[PDB]
């Protein structure tokens, strides 16, 4: 079906609304919600009538073909993906993003293990630590040459309660090549952070 | 409008010695000589034959006429081992008549093609119902009631592919399935041009409410076999028939040979479990019967090639009883 | 207190086949039609078609017909689905679900974990779990869960009693055609000689179960 809009962004405390128009006197619909990295969960069955255990901030409305979901006060719990089933068919599912306050993001680094070291491989690890929003520009340089093409990044989605994510950047390089140079830097650039952060490790 | 406790009529003969009949003799009084037809002039009111407590009382009637007409000789319920004597009976439904008590009556819908859900127009209220073959089969609904207008569909939505969909001929087409003397071995003849006439009638019809769609006949799905073959007892012997060649969009013109199998252990449809009968009986075994309705379901999904495919279904056999008490509901004076 | 729960991942050649089981339990098994539902990894979620366990009825969305076959088995309570002729395309995690009673079953309040199927010709590998040793305040430490092969992976911290501030990240697919992930903990700097931390690192498809050590 024609689920809208395809993205929102709100805050905590804004209710949403959410809309779910179908084709062609039958009001059946169910609303669905999908955690992050969870299996989806029903709130919301025969048009309006929740499920039990939803809080009373849920709502359904809507009759014919337009159907609507509204969530009055966003909450932390409340940030994830929402689908309207019609019988056997479902929406394009709307990805509901929550807004925050900028975060500096606390910057970790860690230097590869011995075991590792002693298969043939070295993987320094620089980590991004609950920060506000998502971009964050992670550089790697070994003394003061900068690497590029065997570096790979990752972010978890939103965290739930703080709003917040995490990077974790991984730069992959052979045992030779490691004890080679000897010093080894991650600079990070946001917009929470006034001069770029530089942590750093010196024993190839 | 209220429930209360039907009781059954039949002609059946105190002498006879088929079992149906010395069951109704029991369980069932005379069959009415004066039946009260009384036509409600300018009424209307709203029937439900998916929420008609008279199918659910028919179905406990005919399960005791099973546990007494065809006793298995061994029934397995995974709660329950039964071991018992299991001699064979005459076997061949006769109709039977549903009534009311005092202080209820049986209204009955005289539209000619209401769909069985939602108002009727053209009511009427009788004591009885009329004759009403317990004919127990999957897939073709045997021995009922046709349409007097029409082809009729019967759903609780259409819409719902999960919901069976019973239709309703207004022209019986013959069945004879015929086991010979593998003692095992059996076969059906059909007119395949009564049946593809019969097929195109029906697809015809249900474009109606699908327009602009193909309509297709498929085999069933899957399931147990006897969802898959058109099942059905015959002479107290239960005959399992491959109906590949009758839901089919190549229908050829000339008879129709249905492969079948007669089965000694049965999945009841009486309950979870299974029914060990004994070896089919010599001879000829041979039922004429008229194929008066379909149990039919419909391939879920949006098509990519604008088709819309029905196949055989069936195993709950509340709904053959509400393929004859569509039409019925009993209310409260 | 219904409760589904499926079988474990499962990685598959183009060609061929693969059957994900479904045991329910809490409920009478024979009552409720279930359904299974599938989801690449990105997308929404697909329909594939509804079995009723009481007598074996199927109905096959029109997309998957002729290569999705459902099955059930009522001395266990435990539904199948079986898809053939595999593609890379099929590489999504399938649910099975359960609808609310038997006349409306499409309003599923009750999903399995989820099996998540992927199709590639590479072949099982269990990972190598190295640590992320930490150097007042509060400092960071984590391991490195690299070169394994399909995606499922489930870490926890001293046998799930360490959640709070715990981040696994996403797995990345790396040039030798293996992932990698790495999980780390917030812990300050005031327990980093006496709290002992360990890393619960789990890959059912090679069935191999590691706790490695994080110590400065
Ligand atoms: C749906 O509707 C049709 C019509 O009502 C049913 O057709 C009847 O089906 C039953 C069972 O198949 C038939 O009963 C059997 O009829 C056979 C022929 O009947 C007579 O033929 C000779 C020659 O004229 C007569 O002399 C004699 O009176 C026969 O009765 C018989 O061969 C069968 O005989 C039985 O003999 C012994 C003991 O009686 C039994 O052990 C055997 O099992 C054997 O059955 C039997 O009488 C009935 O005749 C059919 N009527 C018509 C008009 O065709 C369908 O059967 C029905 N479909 C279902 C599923 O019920
Ligand atoms: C039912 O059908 C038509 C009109 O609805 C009418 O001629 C007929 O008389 C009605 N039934 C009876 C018993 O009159
Ligand atoms: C029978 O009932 C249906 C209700 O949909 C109605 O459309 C139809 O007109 C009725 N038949 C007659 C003769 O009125
Ligand atoms: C039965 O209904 C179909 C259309 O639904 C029609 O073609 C056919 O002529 C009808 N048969 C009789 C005897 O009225
Ligand atoms: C179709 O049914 C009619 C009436 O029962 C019958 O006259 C006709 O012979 C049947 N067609 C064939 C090919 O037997
Ligand atoms: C399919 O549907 C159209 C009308 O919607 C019809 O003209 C066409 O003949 C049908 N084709 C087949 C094979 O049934
Ligand atoms: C019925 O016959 C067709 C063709 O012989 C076959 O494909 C199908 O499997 C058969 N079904 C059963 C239950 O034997
Ligand atoms: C009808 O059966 C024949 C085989 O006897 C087959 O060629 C044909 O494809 C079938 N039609 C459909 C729609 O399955
Ligand atoms: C009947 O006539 C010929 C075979 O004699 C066949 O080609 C044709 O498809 C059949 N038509 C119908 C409607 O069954
Ligand atoms: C079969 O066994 C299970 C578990 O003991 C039980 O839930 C069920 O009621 C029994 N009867 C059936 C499936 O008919
Ligand atoms: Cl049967
Ligand atoms: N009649
Ligand atoms: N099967
Ligand atoms: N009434
Ligand atoms: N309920
Ligand atoms: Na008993
Ligand atoms: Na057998
Ligand atoms: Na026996
Ligand atoms: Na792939």
């Amino acid at each position: 079906m024609s689920q809208s809009p395809s993205s929102l962004a709100v805050s905590v405390g804004e209710k949403v609304t959410m809309s779910c128009k179908s084709s062609q006197q039958k009001n059946y619909l169910a609303w669905y919600q999908q955690k992050p990295g969870q299996s989806p969960k029903l709130l919301i069955y025969w048009a309006s009538t929740r499920e039990s255990g939803v809080p009373d901030r849920f709502t359904g409305s809507g009759s014919g073909t337009d159907f609507t979901l509204t969530i009055s006060s966003v909450k932390a719990e409340d940030l994830a993906v929402y689908y309207c089933q019609q019988y056997e068919t479902l929406g394009s599912g709307t990805k509901l993003e929550i807004k925050r306050t900028v975060a500096a993001p606390s910057v970790f680094i860690f230097p590869p293990s011995d075991e590792q070291l002693k298969s043939g491989t070295a993987s320094v690890v620089c980590l991004l630590n609950n920060f506000y929003p998502r971009e964050a520009k992670v550089q790697w340089k070994v003394d003061n040459a900068l690497q590029s093409g065997n570096s790979q990044e990752s972010v978890t989605e939103q965290d739930s309660k703080d709003s917040t994510y995490s990077l974790s950047s991984t730069l992959t390089l052979s045992k030779a090549d490691y004890e080679k140079h000897k010093v080894y830097a991650c600079e990070v650039t946001h917009q929470g952070l006034s001069s770029p952060v530089t942590k750093s490790f010196n024993r190839g | 409008e209220a429930k209360t406790t039907l009781f059954c009529a039949s002609d059946a003969k105190a002498y006879e010695k088929e079992c149906h009949n010395v069951w109704a003799t029991h369980a069932c009084v005379p069959t009415d000589p004066n039946p009260q037809e009384v036509v409600l002039e300018n009424v209307t009111e709203n029937f439900n034959m998916w929420k008609n407590d008279m199918v659910d009382q028919m179905q406990e009637d005919v399960i005791s006429i099973w546990d007494q007409c065809l006793k298995p000789c061994v029934k397995l319920t995974n709660t329950s081992t039964l071991t018992q004597a299991c001699p064979k009976v005459t076997f061949d439904p006769i109709p039977i008549h549903y009534c009311a008590p005092a202080g209820y009556a049986i209204l009955k819908c005289n539209n000619k093609t209401f769909n069985g859900k939602g108002p009727c127009n053209n009511v009427s209220t009788v004591q009885c119902t009329h004759g009403i073959k317990p004919v127990v089969s999957t897939q073709l609904l045997l021995n009922g009631s046709l349409a007097e207008e029409e082809i009729v569909i019967r759903s609780k939505n259409l819409r719902d592919n999960a919901k069976i969909i019973i239709v309703q001929l207004n022209k019986s087409v013959e069945i004879v399935c015929t086991r010979p003397n593998d003692i095992r071995q059996a076969y059906c003849n059909i007119s395949g041009r009564n049946w593809s006439e019969a097929v195109n009638q029906v697809k015809k019809k249900l474009k109606e409410h699908f327009p602009h769609k193909n309509i297709s006949f498929q085999s069933s799905s899957g399931g147990d076999l006897e969802i898959t073959t058109h099942s059905f007892n015959c002479g107290g012997e239960f005959f399992y028939c491959n109906t590949s060649g009758l839901f089919n969009d190549t229908i050829s013109n000339a008879t129709i040979m249905l492969p079948c199998r007669i089965k000694q252990i049965i999945n009841m449809w009486q309950e979870v479990g299974k029914a060990i009968y004994a070896p089919p009986i010599k001879g000829n075994i041979t039922c004429k019967s008229d194929i008066t309705g379909l149990l039919l379901l419909r391939d879920g999904c949006d098509t990519t090639d604008n088709t819309e495919i029905f196949r055989p279904s069936g195993g709950d056999m509340r709904d053959n009883w509400r393929s004859e008490l569509y039409k019925y509901k009993v209310v409260e004076i | 207190q219904v409760q589904l729960v499926q079988s474990g991942a499962e990685v598959k050649k183009p060609g061929a086949s693969v059957k994900v089981s479904c045991k329910a339990s809490g409920y009478t098994f024979t009552g409720y039609y279930i359904h299974w539902v599938r989801q690449a990894p990105g997308q929404g979620l697909e329909w594939m078609g509804w079995i009723n366990p009481n007598r074996g009825g199927t109905n096959y969305c029109q997309k998957f017909q002729g290569r999705v076959t459902m099955t059930r088995d009522t001395s266990i309570s435990t539904a199948y689905m079986e898809l053939s002729r595999l593609r890379s395309d099929d590489t999504a995690v399938y649910y099975c679900a359960r609808g609310i009673n038997s006349d409306y079953t499409w309003d599923f309040q009750h999903w399995g974990q989820g099996t998540l199927v992927t199709v590639s010709s590479a072949s099982t590998k269990g990972p190598s779990v190295f640590p992320l040793a930490p150097s007042g305040g509060t400092a960071a430490l984590g391991c490195l869960v690299k070169d394994y092969f399909p995606e499922p992976v489930t870490v926890s911290w001293n046998s799930g009693a360490l959640t709070s501030g715990v981040h696994t990240f996403p797995a990345v697919l790396q040039s030798s055609g293996l992932y990698s992930l790495s999980s780390v903990v917030t812990v300050p700097s005031s327990s980093l000689g006496t709290q002992t931390y360990i890393c619960n690192v789990n890959h059912k498809p090679s069935n191999t179960k590691v706790d490695k050590r994080v110590e400065p």
